[PDB]
This record gives C-alpha cells, structure tokens and sequence, in this order.
C-alpha cells in the first residue's frame, strides 16, 4: 500500500491492483502477462497463479 | 440424519479496497474444498494444504464454526461431524481464504440440511463472519460481485450485507502475484 | 472541501469488466498525480 | 480518516439501471445515516 | 456550402452530482432544437420557447460560439449562418440546458461539414464548453453515460474528457419535478 | 441541497434525487408517482415533466 510490484506493473500498462488486504499484486487482462515480467517477479519469490473468473461456490451431495 | 456427507468446493477472490461505499470482489479459479461428513458422533477435524499442521483441530475451527452457524440457520442439529479441508487458496495473502471458509461452512451446513437456506441467506451468515461481505458475497454467487452494507435496524445497528451479480466478460483473466 | 489523491473507480470497473475491457487500467486507476475537489 | 455521510453510489446506480429498478432507490442513497468510515 | 442546412435535435440530461470521481448522466425526453442554415453571410440569430426575450442574439449566443468551433474542429468555413433555436428544455434548472446548447452547437457544425468528427470527438469539444462532461457526454451518447476527466497531459494539465454508455431497462421513467 | 422535496420523496419511496445543480428534483421508477403526490407538489408551483430516456443527438440534413 501501495505495494512496490503493483507500479511497476502499471507504469508499465498493466492494470494492477493491491489484493484486498495485500501483500499479493493483482493483474486483470485479456491478454497473459510476458513470462519475462512472471519470471523476473518469480526469482524475487514471488508465486505466480493464472487463473479464471470463477463460479459460485459448489456444493455435492454424495 | 447419519452418514450424510456434502462435498463443497469454494472459489477465493479479490477485492480492490478504497474509499468508495461500494465494493468490488472478483471470485478466482482457486479453489478451496471441504468435506463434511455425519459420523455417530464427536467431532473430527483435518486440514491439509495451506494451513496443514499450522491450525488448531477442532470445534475452534474456523471451517466447524460456520458449519454449526449455518446448522442453526437451517434450523437443523446433528450428533457429530467429520470435516476435512483440503485448502489451495493462500492464507492471508488477500485472496478471501477466510471469507471462502465461512462460506463452505454455510454452505455445507445448507447442504446436509437438503438446502433451506437462500443465497442472499447464505450471504447474510457468511459476511457477518468478518462483519463484511466483499470477499464472501463473491465466493457465493461466483464472478464479479458488487456489495455493500446498509446499517439499518431498530434494534440498530445490525448491518445488513447486499450483493449484486454482474456478469463478466468471457475473455477476461486474472494474473496473481503472491509473496512468500 | 476536500481534496484528494485517492478516489474509488468501482463505476468504472464495472463497465470494465461487463463490455470494456480497455478499460481495466482505468478502472484500477485509484490513485490520481493531480487533486481531486 | 475520514468518518462521512455523503458517499457516491453510483456503481449501485449503474447495477439497477441495467437490471434491478428495485435498486433505484439505493442507488441514489447519497446521505447515510450512521457515518462511513 | 451556401444554403446547406441541418436541423438538430439534442436531449437534457441529468446528473446525480456527488463526491465521486465518476458521475453517471441520464438522457431524458426533452428537447432542444436548432435549425442552422449556410446563408449569403452575416450571422442571423432567432431564440424561441425557453429564453426567449432573455438572451442576445449574435456570436456571443452559446450555440453559435458551439457552431464555430464546431466548423474549425470540422476544418471548415462558412460565409455566414442563420440559427434558429426552439427551446424545450428548462434553463438553470440541472437539466443540463446550457450542455445541450454546446453539443447542438458542435454536432450542428459536423452536419454541415459531412460528419468528419468522431463520437470523442464531439464530448471532448462540448465537454470543453462546461469544463466538465457530466451533461455533455449524455446529449451526445443518449441513453446512460459514466464520464470522467482525466489530467494527462505534457503539457499539463489539459483535461481529457472519456465517457462510455450504459444500457437502460426499458421500463425505467424519470419523473422531474421543476420548481418556478 | 437538500431540497424538501428530495427527501419527502425518499422518505416515502422514491428513488428521488436532486438533479445537477438542482433545485429540480428527480425521481427514477418502474411505476408512475401517483397525481394526487404530483398534484400536490403542481400547487406549490413546481411543474412535473413525466419523461424517458433520451437516444443521442440527432442530426438531419435538410
């Protein structure tokens, strides 16, 4: 807040926002990120996640 | 009622926080999963994934605590649980883990119960677990959620939690980057 | 009256999400380099 | 930090427009009455 | 162009103003028209219905300042004009009257110069009238609009007015109740 | 800001607002306000414009 991943991936024209509370950069596109920019960030330990918008939540009865 | 297990699986979300009254959560395709069986009786806990080994087993449980939450909503009692969370969504990393257990809680109860509960039901009892419904309203419908809460009783304050689905674009995607 | 830097783009993320995806940068664009009165 | 009454609603305003009119009156709960913080 | 003529007709608008940095306009049912003919030259200006007898009638007229710098937008030229106005829209009143004026003005220019400018185009120039896109990008787009301006420039600050439209249910009314 | 009439609106139902700059006020419905509520206000001296939503500007070449 404001986290130091989240401008850099801005200023660079990404839309990036701090995830709720944080520490964690969100990224919202149409588009993937370069891999160069996920792998730069995962050599500082960041972990990286791709993922979708998803569904309410389940539930099964067995 | 023994013997009767549900399997409930629950997205994460995000939420961008600000000023604003109105709040956005993005539910995420990260999924936490709980299974919830009616055993003879007791109570039996396991938690493996994120939080394995870190939390405390039993009746204190987070994931317990909404399943007897939402029992009681369901108006329903049963003589003894085996719940067994199998968690992927990152703890306290922003992510809503803790919204998204109360949820499968709920849920779950709502489940064993053959589904009484409403889902702006099931919205009420979860956001009131953290006393707001950003992340928790989006792990219950699912997609883009906008929530809010209105402090309006009589018998004030009692916050009442609202949520509203938008329907989001096929083509848009979400890219997290957590810190260890 | 007051200014300030930090405003919510909730209206926008909104559009953003539903039918204009251009415009997620934006919509994420809560904190301003000029005032806002 | 700052406690305050007048809020804007319109990402409220924009869902019920679209598709919930029951909405409408929420949308334009510009005044509360309890403070947000 | 001599005796080329167009005929506009331009909706008010209302905004919720608040303390938000986006602000939502609706396009309502009330008209404003102006009737804009190329004539040999001078300017001739007539004023009917709302503000009527209450304004001057020459290049100080708010239209005919919104046609002239519509027709340089354009990149065009005119010997002279004959502009007619029919007020319908209530003036002073927040039913965005004097925005209505400037986009009339603009869109009445890009009509005699064969529509050359653009849909930002014309927000941008009409919003520039106001300094502010609230009731302007309304006029312009109908329906629901959520405009913003944005201070980005190199050349600072030079604000840049943006607007994208909402789709309206069909069955929602305004109902405006208009003081003396 | 605020005027009467927004609140005596609200604190009936209506989704009422003030419009701009005011002093109109705005009501947004599904259902038309009722006369005798539009009547009352007709004899304070306000006058009620019943009204949808408006298309763009339009333009005709004659």
């Amino acid at each position: 807040l404001t986290s130091e991943w989240v401008n850099r991936l801005r200023n660079r024209g990404y839309a990036a926002y701090l995830s709720g509370a944080g520490p964690t950069a969100m990224v919202l596109s149409t588009e993937p990120i370069p891999d160069k920019v996920l792998e730069d960030a995962r050599e500082s330990g960041i972990k990286v996640l791709e993922l979708e918008v998803a569904g309410p939540v389940k539930v099964e009865v067995n | 009622n023994v013997g009767r297990k549900v399997t409930v699986t629950v997205p994460g979300s995000s939420a961008n926080l600000g000023p604003g009254f109105d709040t956005l959560g993005l539910a995420l395709s990260v999924y936490d999963t709980v299974e919830v069986e009616i055993i003879p009786s007791g109570l039996e806990v396991e938690v493996f994934g994120e939080g394995q080994g870190e939390v405390p087993l039993d009746g204190s449980h987070l994931v317990v605590k909404a399943i007897r939450a939402g029992l009681k909503a369901a108006d329903a009692e049963v003589p003894g649980l085996r719940v067994v969370c199998h968690n992927n969504i990152p703890q306290s990393r922003g992510l809503g883990s803790s919204a998204a257990a109360a949820v499968a809680g709920v849920a779950a109860a709502n489940g064993l119960a053959d589904f009484p509960l409403t889902q702006e039901q099931i919205v009420q009892l979860s956001s009131a677990f953290e006393g707001h419904p950003d992340n928790a309203a989006a792990s219950v419908l699912g997609g883009a959620v906008v929530s809010w809460t209105n402090l309006s009783i009589d018998g004030k304050s009692q916050p009442q939690y609202a949520a509203v689905p938008l329907e989001v674009q096929d083509n848009i995607r979400a890219t997290a980057l957590v810190p260890n | 009256i007051d200014a300030r830097f930090n405003v919510s783009r909730v209206a926008v993320m909104i559009v953003a999400l539903q039918q204009r995806p251009d415009l997620l940068w934006e919509g994420t664009r809560d904190r301003l380099h000029q005032p806002y009165r």
